[PDB]
């Protein structure tokens, strides 16, 4: 799966200039990967954060 | 929630898992080595109800669940439920996160090597543990009972290893493994409980005749004694409340189930018995070892405390024993709970720090390294 | 006190405590913004050579696949805390329930209408 | 009660007059001249209702606080206020968790004292300090000066 | 006000229809499970007259109905007389189309299948229900008590079910249906009437016995006492009152209608009675269920309306069953109308949309789709 969400990168046929629209493509693909891992932490952070809650009602609840 | 990287130390038993962090004196919990599933089809709506429960989860919603043991005789056969109840220890008791401790779990010396090497990959495969070792079980009371030599006897719930030490050294030759433990004497009693009137065998009744045993039952110093006595005599019966208000008393059932220990023909075993495993670990060492082990017969784990053994398997090797010897059997309070606190002492010495298997030495030599690093 | 006020104080809690969430949320996202625009910087694509542009593109591919199992692992990490904020809440739920089941009730019928059938003529306010 | 206090404060000086003039025609025949048992059976038959008497002990001793065992005007006007629903939709354990990390400044789980002292003085309204006690003291119901998520929801479930 | 497409609610019994819609806390109004007929050649001309009365309508013409039921021990035998009970419960008086709104419609654990195909053709063909669901009782009546564990004694007008539900899964194993109900205790009276002189078999004279035991009788906690009693003294007899005029008095006559509850053989019925089938489905329970369920015994049905019962229930369970146990009755107010109340509670959770079967699922496999969705 990680080798699928490797994709598959083709650049002999192209030439100097579709090089440089491939690499520009997969630099967008890495600043949206680097965006949902940004959206990810933070809702880990508030997750850890409402579960330290959790268990402190746990705490209240038993 | 620890405040150092203290080594975690885990016993695995087919009884229990005791557990807790190194450098204590007692596990924090004993987490039953038990995945609960319901056997009943369910009626209301919004119950929640899970697919399956874990260690106290499962016993104590037993009523409706079929209880199971993922350990026989010492080796895990059921991985998965071991997963879930290794993460239930961690994640909700121990409150451990293992990826910031080394890990150090126990085991008898004669199992395959299946279950050393499974462990081993499991602690680093699924928990990430930075560290491994798995110990052996007659190390671990010995270091617990302040012995480095004697005849480390468990008769535990799953397996009795019967394994002679000198001066820290295995005798191997004079190795008797043994297949009864507490999980045959169990099967035995609720067979002689049956004669009696009460049949015992769905969960809820197989988890009443184990309670009732370690309340109950002794080996007795004496077997014919005892026997021929509460055969006799009602004097001889103990009560026990059975969770529905109903009640039963037990007479001489109360030492012929742990009588197994010392003969196992009462269950269809071909064995010796605990007293002349213990013996053979003695006399099959060299002619300079046997008064060191004679004088060192060793307890560890459960079964250990019942009423007459630690003075029965005195006079049983002392009864085989040439004359001149010295015979002394080592029962100290930290029984039952022994393995799991030689594992806290050994993690901690210093004299271990380097036995321990590192995450980068598990990735590059694979799961056969806890051959080369454990034992 | 009037507790018209006390509504006013409370609504204004929870309005404020929204717009802590906004200024909460406006820290994040900003944090977001550099961070991306860090964790990944625009490239520059003129001037670089055949080869050169295929190794970079490589690189860029093999970043791409990085990040994106990165990403993942942080998702993996939300759907286990999702899983236990839901499953933590539904426990204390049920500790703080077996009696907390809402109910709706239907005896709570529009004042207007028995307000009219009521007072007829008199009844135009409410 | 605050959102159906805003509610009867939302009337106008008209409106409480026709509900005097509907307590004036309530109370024909009134032992206790306010809404007992009676007043609501005979203006409920006013218009053919038949309800249990244990429902209408209920609705009385309810919206009675002080334990005066009737309803009176003030809980008549309470009552027409509550079937013309006003407080909307409670934003709720959701929303109010949202609200809770904020309230939780320190990122604990527990809405310390400074904590509410801000979020009440943020607020706008006159705000004092005996505000940000009590409403410790309601929403952590441990009243340990800190108010748990748990705490939070009931300190603000159902408040519009 | 219902401004929302709510589930509408139903209980249809061989005795009464609980009817109103999901969300409230009480039928609107209870509808009898009757059809009226007219028996009688008519001579005047513009009078109106139906072919058949619905409900309260058969009950207000009844001086010259024939009045049938349409359900009897549990099940429906006449579909087409509950399309008219229903038609009337929905349009007349709840005045609502169920095109409009889910239904829910209730049964028994081991009802016939044949009563859950036909509450879900007649809903889904005769009213186009977008959706249909057959509950239990037994979960409605312990979600109307606040319980998930309890033994649900059910005594109705037709039938007994008695079934132990335990963390909301039912253990059918220990289900033990009775043909012992009110109808009978009725039948009984009427012969017992009969023998004091006021004999009762006509259509309007089953309903006045019917109105008799449910004003007059109070079940006796001590039965033996209370006819030493009440058959000696006219100080214990209590004076009803006849649509003509008529006064009967009733005495120990007044207890042994409800007497039939414990002694079955009145009514030919071979039984030991409402509290030995309660008795009987804990112990079929395993041991670590029994425990709740002699702590929740849980009242629902009709019977356990008389003033006294709850205090014979528990003397009788408390008999039979092992001592340090501790025995309870659940007895709330929703008594008789806990399985509407239940059933309002099921058709508003969340956790329960998932079940409705709905039209579409209905017209594409038919009614006997509601023997494999529901329960």
């Amino acid at each position: 799966i990680l080798a699928e969400r490797r994709k598959v990168l083709a650049i002999d046929h192209l030439n100097e200039d579709q090089l440089r629209e491939k690499a520009k493509e997969l630099w967008q693909s890495i600043y949206n990967l680097e965006a949902e891992k940004f959206d990810l932490q933070e809702k880990f952070k508030q997750q850890k954060y409402e579960i330290n809650v959790l268990r402190n009602r746990i705490n209240d609840n038993q | 929630d620890e405040d150092e990287t203290t080594a975690l130390v885990c016993d695995n038993g087919s009884g229990l898992v005791k557990a807790g962090f190194a450098g204590d004196d007692a596990p924090r919990a004993v987490f039953p080595s038990i995945v609960g599933r319901p056997r009943h089809q369910g009626v209301m709506v919004g119950m929640g109800q899970k697919d399956s429960y874990v260690g106290d989860e499962a016993q104590s919603k037993r009523g409706i669940l079929t209880l199971k043991y993922p350990i026989e005789h010492g080796i895990i056969t059921n991985w998965d439920d071991m997963e879930k109840i290794w993460h239930h220890t961690f994640y909700n008791e121990l409150r451990v996160a293992p990826e910031e401790h080394p890990t150090l779990l126990t085991e008898a010396p004669l199992n395959p090597k299946a279950n050393r090497e499974k462990m081993t990959q499991i602690m680093f495969e699924t928990f990430n543990v930075p560290a491994m070792y798995v110990a052996i079980q007659a190390v671990l009371s010995l270091y617990a009972s302040g012995r480095t030599t004697g005849i480390v006897l468990d008769s535990g719930d799953g397996v009795t290893h019967n394994v002679p030490i000198y001066e820290g050294y295995a005798l191997p030759h004079a190795i008797m493994r043994l297949d009864l433990a507490g999980r045959d004497l169990t099967d035995y009693l609720m067979k002689i409980l049956t004669e009696r009137g009460y049949s015992f065998v769905t969960t809820a009744e197989r988890e009443i005749v184990r309670d009732i045993k370690e309340k109950l039952c002794y080996v007795a110093l004496d077997f014919e004694n005892e026997m021929a006595t509460a055969a006799s005599s009602s004097s001889l019966e103990k009560s026990y409340e059975l969770p529905d208000g109903q009640v039963i008393t037990i007479g001489n059932e109360r030492f012929r189930c742990p009588e197994t220990l010392f003969q196992p023909s009462f269950i269809g075993m071909e064995s010796a018995g605990i007293h002349e495993t213990t013996y053979n670990s003695i006399m099959k060492c060299d002619i300079d070892i046997r008064k060191d082990l004679y004088a060192n017969n060793v307890m560890s784990g459960g079964t250990t405390m019942y009423p007459g053994i630690a003075d029965r398997m005195q006079k049983e090797i002392t009864a085989l024993a040439p004359s001149t010897m010295k015979i002394k059997i080592i029962a100290p309070p930290e029984r039952k709970y022994s393995v799991w606190i030689g594992g806290s002492i050994l993690a901690s010495l210093s004299t271990f720090q380097q036995m321990w298997i590192t995450k980068q030495e598990y990735d590059e030599a694979g799961p056969s390294i806890v051959h080369r690093k454990c034992f | 006190i009037s507790a018209s006020r006390k509504l006013q104080l409370k609504t204004l809690l929870l309005q404020i405590a929204k717009q802590e969430l906004e200024r909460e949320a406006e820290e994040r996202r900003g944090e977001k913004g550099r961070a991306l625009s860090t964790r990944c910087q625009p490239l520059e694509l003129a001037g670089l050579g055949f080869a050169e542009l295929q190794d970079l593109c490589r690189q860029l591919h093999a970043r791409v696949d990085k990040v994106d199992e990165e990403r993942y692992d942080i998702e993996a990490k939300v759907t286990k805390n999702i899983t236990e904020i839901a499953d933590l809440t539904q426990k204390i739920f049920d500790l703080r329930g077996k009696f907390k089941r809402p109910t709706l009730r239907r005896v709570r019928i529009s004042a207007d209408a028995m307000m009219q059938a009521l007072l007829g003529a008199r009844a135009k306010e409410s | 009660d605050d959102i159906y206090k805003a509610a009867v404060e939302q009337l106008t000086e008209e409106q409480k007059n026709e509900f005097k003039a509907a307590f004036d025609i309530f109370v024909l025949g009134a032992e206790d001249g306010c809404i007992s048992t009676k007043e609501l059976g005979k203006v409920m038959r006013m218009l053919g209702q038949n309800p249990t008497p244990e429902e209408l002990q209920e609705m009385i001793d309810e919206v009675d606080e002080d334990g005066s065992g009737t309803v009176d005007f003030d809980e008549f006007l309470v009552m027409m206020v509550r079937c013309m629903k006003d407080d909307s939709k409670g934003k709720s354990e959701e929303e109010l968790s949202d609200l809770f990390r904020m309230f939780d400044k320190n990122a604990d789980g527990y809405i310390d004292l400074d904590e509410l002292k801000i979020m009440l003085q943020a607020t706008g309204e006159t705000i004092t300090e005996d505000d940000i006690e009590e409403l410790m003291k309601d929403g952590d119901k441990n009243n340990d000066g800190r108010i748990d998520y748990d705490e939070f929801l009931e300190f603000m479930k159902g408040v519009e």
